[PDB]
Formats: C-alpha cells, structure tokens, sequence
C-alpha cells in the first residue's frame, strides 16, 4: 500500500517515452518490408 | 519488455524506468538466461531510424527530469540546465551539440556545388537573421564575379565571400577566428590549448545564451498563460480543466491494451498516490520506503 | 610492486564497485600478482551473488577484463553473468558510436577488402557486409574475416581511445578489447587513426592493414 | 535489335560496376535486346543509377530512395 518504493517514484510520469515506443513499434518493423519490397 | 536494442541504450541512461528494465535485465542474466544476438543488418537508413527513435525514449523522460531554471539571478542555473542537457543528449547516443549539427550541414549539402544552395538547404538549422546577413553578402560577391559561387574552398573566388562573411560572424558576435583554429588545430600541443580554452569561452557563452533564451521563452509563456488565467472566474476555471481533464482521460481510456495509455492511467493512480500520502503526514511528504 | 602489494591486505577497504576498477587496472597493466586478485575478487564476487544489478554494466564488463587477462577465476554464476555483461557493454560502445569512428570503421572495412583483393567498388562493398559477423558472447564484431578455423579481427580505434600527447599511442583499454577477444579465438589487428588516416591513398591504407594483420597472425 | 538508353551514374563507373548493372537494367527491356550504353555523371545522385531510356524513366538511385524513404515514413507516423 503504502511506502512505495525510491526507484519507482523516480519516474517521470506524463513524458512520452511509450507514445513514442508505439510509433517505433510500428513505424520499423512496418518500415523494414517497405525497403524489402521496393522497386521504381 | 526491452527488445534487445532498447536495453542498449537504456545502459548507459539513468531516468528511472529505464533503470528498472536493465536492473530487471540484469538480473535475468545472472539467473542462466542467454543474451540474444545483436542483428547484424538492417541498413543504414532502417538504422539511423532505430537511432532517431530510441535516442526519443532516452530523451523524453530526461527532459522531464530537468527542472527549468525559471526565474533564476545568475548564470550557473542557466549553466547547470545547460549542463543537464549535454548528459541527457550523451546518455541517449548524441555527440556534442557542435558535432552533432556540423554533421547536420555535411549531410543536408553533400551535393550542393554552389554557396547559394549550401544557404538554400541548411535554411532550418540557422537563424534566419544569419541566413539573410550571409544572402546579402552573397549577393554582393555575385555581383562582383558575375557567376555562382562554387562550393569549392580553393576558388579564390570563394574567398572574395569567405572573407566578407567572416566580418558578418564577427559582426553577429561570434569569434570565427577562433572556432576555425578549433577544428583545425595546430602542431603544438601548447598553442593548441589557448586556442581551445578561447573557444570554450564562446562555446560555454553559446550554449548558456541559448538555454536562457529557452527559459526566457517559457517564462514569457507561463507568464501569458497565467494572464490570461487570472481574468477568470473561478468557476469558469474550475469547469474549463475539469473539461480537459475529462477529455484527456477519455482519451486514454477508449484506448485499451496499448502500452502507453496502460501507463497514462497507472501514472493517475500514481499521483492520487502521492496526494493521499502527504494527507497522512504533510510535514514529512510522501512516504518513501527505506 | 608497491601498489599492487599494497591491494593483497586493504582489499576490504574498497567497494566493490571500487574493487573492480582495482583489479581491471592491474589487468590492464599487466599485473601477475595473483595475491591481489584473489582478494580484490573477494569484495565483488559476494556482492554480485547478493544483488546482480547494483553494478553497471560498464563496470561488470571491466570485471570480465580482469578476469581473464590475469586469469584468475570468478565463481561459475558470476563470471557466466559478467562475460555476458561484456557483450553488452561492448554493443552500447558500437551503438552509440561517435560516427567519426563510424566513418573510421567502414573505411577500415573498405580498406581491409581491398588489402585481400577488390580492385572495383561493387566488390569492395560486398565484402564488407560479410565482416560484420557476431561475436560469441552475443556482440557484434565490425571486421570479423576467417580463412578456415583461423579468425582475425581488424579493430579501429578513433582518437578517443589514443593518449592526448604528440607520440598518441592508444589507452590501456584497447589492450583490454584485444585481449577478451583474443580468449575467444580472434588474432586482434589493431589500428588506430593517427597511423591509419594518415596514408594518402586506398591501397596504401590497404597495405598498412596488411601490415597489422601480418604482424598479428603470419598465415595471413 | 539494340535500345538506346544513357545511364547518369554519381560516379564514373568501374568494369564490374558496368557489367553488374547492364545485366540490372536489361530486364527493363522485354526481349533479348541490348541496351547499347551511354555514360553520364552527376554527383547529385547519392550513388545508385537512372535510366534514361528516351520515353520512360527507371529511378533507381539512392537519392531517390531516401526521398522516397522519408516520404514513407512521415506518412506513418501521422497515422500511427
């Protein structure tokens, strides 16, 4: 309950960090076919 | 999890979850698990992609760590914000902010022949007082050779510019005598060193006078925002950010499963945490376990 | 022989954070005194089995360099733990990498295919994609070549890794690269860029990796 | 039986570096036709080649790759 923790409640908590993980979850393994199958 | 290249950066990092998922890793290793293979592929434009969104999440929670000078007498918050900012951009894979952006102009104009084109591409990255203070030049030395300047160097023509734009840099207030012996050097390591320690008297005036115009900036808009806030009534204040408040949190919660909006709302109850802990013993603060 | 004399009693006044930074640059300077380094492994082999992740990985990959240059062993849980903690420590070195040492390597990799023989650049740079095998331990290696069972890695080390005064002969942790790697069976060619980059022209850049690999392993 | 075409390369071309592209190119032509050849330089490819075939336009270089790679990526990221 309570008394958590110091190395939990060090964390920044409203950053990105995870919005930004989502799109490189989803920008390379979606980018790494587009050069794959790629032709003029 | 961490997939194998995010806990390579997370190595070096120090915010705190990126802490907890090597420290989490680290101990994975320690009981007999195997280290996977790091891929030897993924080509130089898939690459500096993985690099331009890994350093984003070594970044994003050190910005967040940093407090802001605002409203400071002195250089040395300004100093030490600047100072912050070097160790976040190191920890996350960046060089100096002077390798960083030199590399920035040798890959915008690696095929720009003419001076004209080099102030044409690399129009984003400087001020657009420099670049008009070194159009204006360039038209004066276009004028006089009648043709294009060639991005060349050895062109005594170029020099007809260099020379002019050099009084330009020490017009802006930049010693640009002493940068170019920087990169250059010498053959001594003693003259070397006055010449080092008279650019980092400009490099330290550089960095130190753009992290106060950041602030400058931020103290200005929370000064308007709160203007504008104070010519309010309170009900109107308290119904406008129950609103957004509201808003943003159904935001997050039409959103299911994703791993970012799991962790806005844990980030919620982490907060109404920390309220209900200094309700218990406001004198001390929050309760940290020790 | 005084200082490291001085570590065979008082190796309980150290962290062990500062023990390994003790023993790693004993390894690295060559130290045979094995009365050290059973003590200075005293202070971290104990603390790794009490909490694996209080060290950084910087740190516990300096363990794995003293641990095999002098060779003085760790336990079977730890130095499993700390060797894997080398292939870590070793990619955040090549992942975050200055790129002037980027541009260094893929010119050290260009020069090593013209050193065995890529006279046209669609052969040049098919060979340097073929070097960049991985490493035992899970790391990436730049310039990996075998010719059999015979490995030799090439290892290009900027200006980062050199000493800052005018002779500019590489820092003690280049040795310590070279000799992990050399426990895991590679004949290390270092060069570094104070030699390397100052050769007018690409076969010449050729024949001085020719050189470092000759001086290194002969059959090559 | 030929086709002429002219191929603007970012450097001059070496004899492996001719033969391993004249072979990549004649599978642009549908037939057993020898595309002739003509050189050109211009540095402002980033490497890579174009063919110029006088009616239609084969891009192959790595200028326009990376053109067309950043496209690519700064339409999923304003989806995603």
């Amino acid at each position: 309950a309570d008394a958590k923790a110091l190395d939990e409640l060090r964390k920044p908590k409203f950053s990105s960090k995870y919005l930004i993980q989502h799109v490189s979850q989803k920008l390379i393994p979606a980018v790494k076919e587009w050069e794959k199958s790629y032709q003029p | 999890a961490v997939s194998k290249k995010e806990v390579l950066y997370f190595l070096s990092s120090k915010d705190a979850e990126s802490s907890t998922a090597v420290k989490s890793y680290l101990k994975s290793l320690y009981a007999g698990a195997q280290v996977e293979a790091t891929e030897t592929d993924a080509s130089e434009l898939i690459a500096q992609l993985e690099k331009k969104y890994l350093s984003a999440q070594v970044v994003e929670p050190g910005v967040h760590n940093i407090a802001l000078p605002l409203g400071e007498s002195g250089s040395a918050p300004v100093k030490r914000y600047a100072a912050e900012l070097f160790n976040l951009g190191a920890q996350a894979g960046f060089e100096c902010p002077f390798i960083e952006v030199s590399k920035k102009f040798g890959q915008e104009t690696a095929t720009s022949e003419t001076v004209k084109d080099v102030l044409n591409k690399t129009k984003s990255y400087v001020s657009a007082d420099y670049n008009a203070a070194l159009n204006e030049v360039l038209s004066s030395v276009e004028a006089e050779i009648n043709g294009p300047v060639l991005f060349d160097g050895k062109t005594e023509g170029f020099k007809k510019f260099a020379a002019k734009a050099k009084a330009v840099a020490v017009s802006r207030g930049l010693p640009a005598d002493t940068i170019l012996a920087y990169c250059a050097g010498s053959a001594n390591e003693d003259a070397a060193d006055k010449v080092s320690k008279e650019f980092f008297t400009w490099f330290e005036s550089a960095y130190t006078a753009d992290a106060a115009a950041e602030v400058k900036a931020i103290e200005a808009e929370a000064a308007s925002i709160l203007d504008r806030h104070l010519a309010k009534p309170v009900a109107q204040i308290r119904k406008e950010q129950a609103s957004a408040y509201a808003s943003l949190l159904k935001r997050a919660e039409t959103a299911k499963g994703a791993k970012w909006a799991e962790k806005y709302l844990e980030d919620v109850k982490a907060v109404q945490w920390f309220d209900a802990s200094v309700a218990e013993a406001p004198a001390s603060g929050p309760k940290v376990a020790a | 022989k005084a200082i490291v004399d001085a570590l065979k009693a008082s190796a309980g006044d150290l962290a062990p954070a500062q023990a390994v930074e003790a023993a790693y640059g004993l390894a690295l300077s060559g130290a045979t005194d094995a009365e050290a380094f059973k003590a200075l492994f005293g202070v971290v082999a104990p603390a790794i089995e009490k909490a694996p992740d209080a060290l950084e990985v910087s740190s516990l990959a300096q363990l794995h360099v003293a641990s095999t240059i002098s060779g003085a062993k760790l336990p079977a849980a730890v130095g499993s733990f700390v060797a894997k903690a080398f292939g870590l420590a070793a990619d955040a070195a090549r992942l975050k990498r200055s790129s002037a040492e980027s541009a260094l390597v893929a010119d050290v990799a260009a020069a090593t295919a013209v050193a065995f023989g890529a006279q046209y650049r669609p052969e040049v740079a098919s060979a340097v994609a073929s070097y960049v095998k991985t490493a035992p331990d899970g790391s990436v290696l730049d310039i990996a070549i075998t010719k059999g069972d015979a490995k030799v890695l090439v290892q290009a080390v900027p200006s980062s890794l050199l000493t800052s005064t005018t002779p500019a002969k590489p820092l003690g942790h280049v040795a310590a690269y070279s000799k992990v790697r050399e426990a895991q069976g590679y004949a290390v060619a270092v060069v570094p860029a104070n030699e390397f980059e100052a050769l007018p022209d690409q076969k010449a850049k050729a024949q001085y990796v020719l050189a470092a690999i000759k001086k290194v392993a002969p059959s090559f | 039986k030929e086709v002429y075409c002219t191929v603007i390369t970012a450097e001059p071309l070496d004899k492996l570096e001719r033969v391993e592209l004249t072979k990549k190119a004649e599978k642009f032509v549908d037939a057993g036709f020898k595309l002739v050849m003509q050189e050109k330089i211009d540095k402002k490819l980033l490497g890579g080649f174009v063919i110029e075939f006088s009616d239609r336009r084969v891009d192959m270089s790595t200028a326009k790759k990376v053109e067309e790679f950043n496209n690519f990526v700064n339409k999923l990221v304003l989806s995603i």
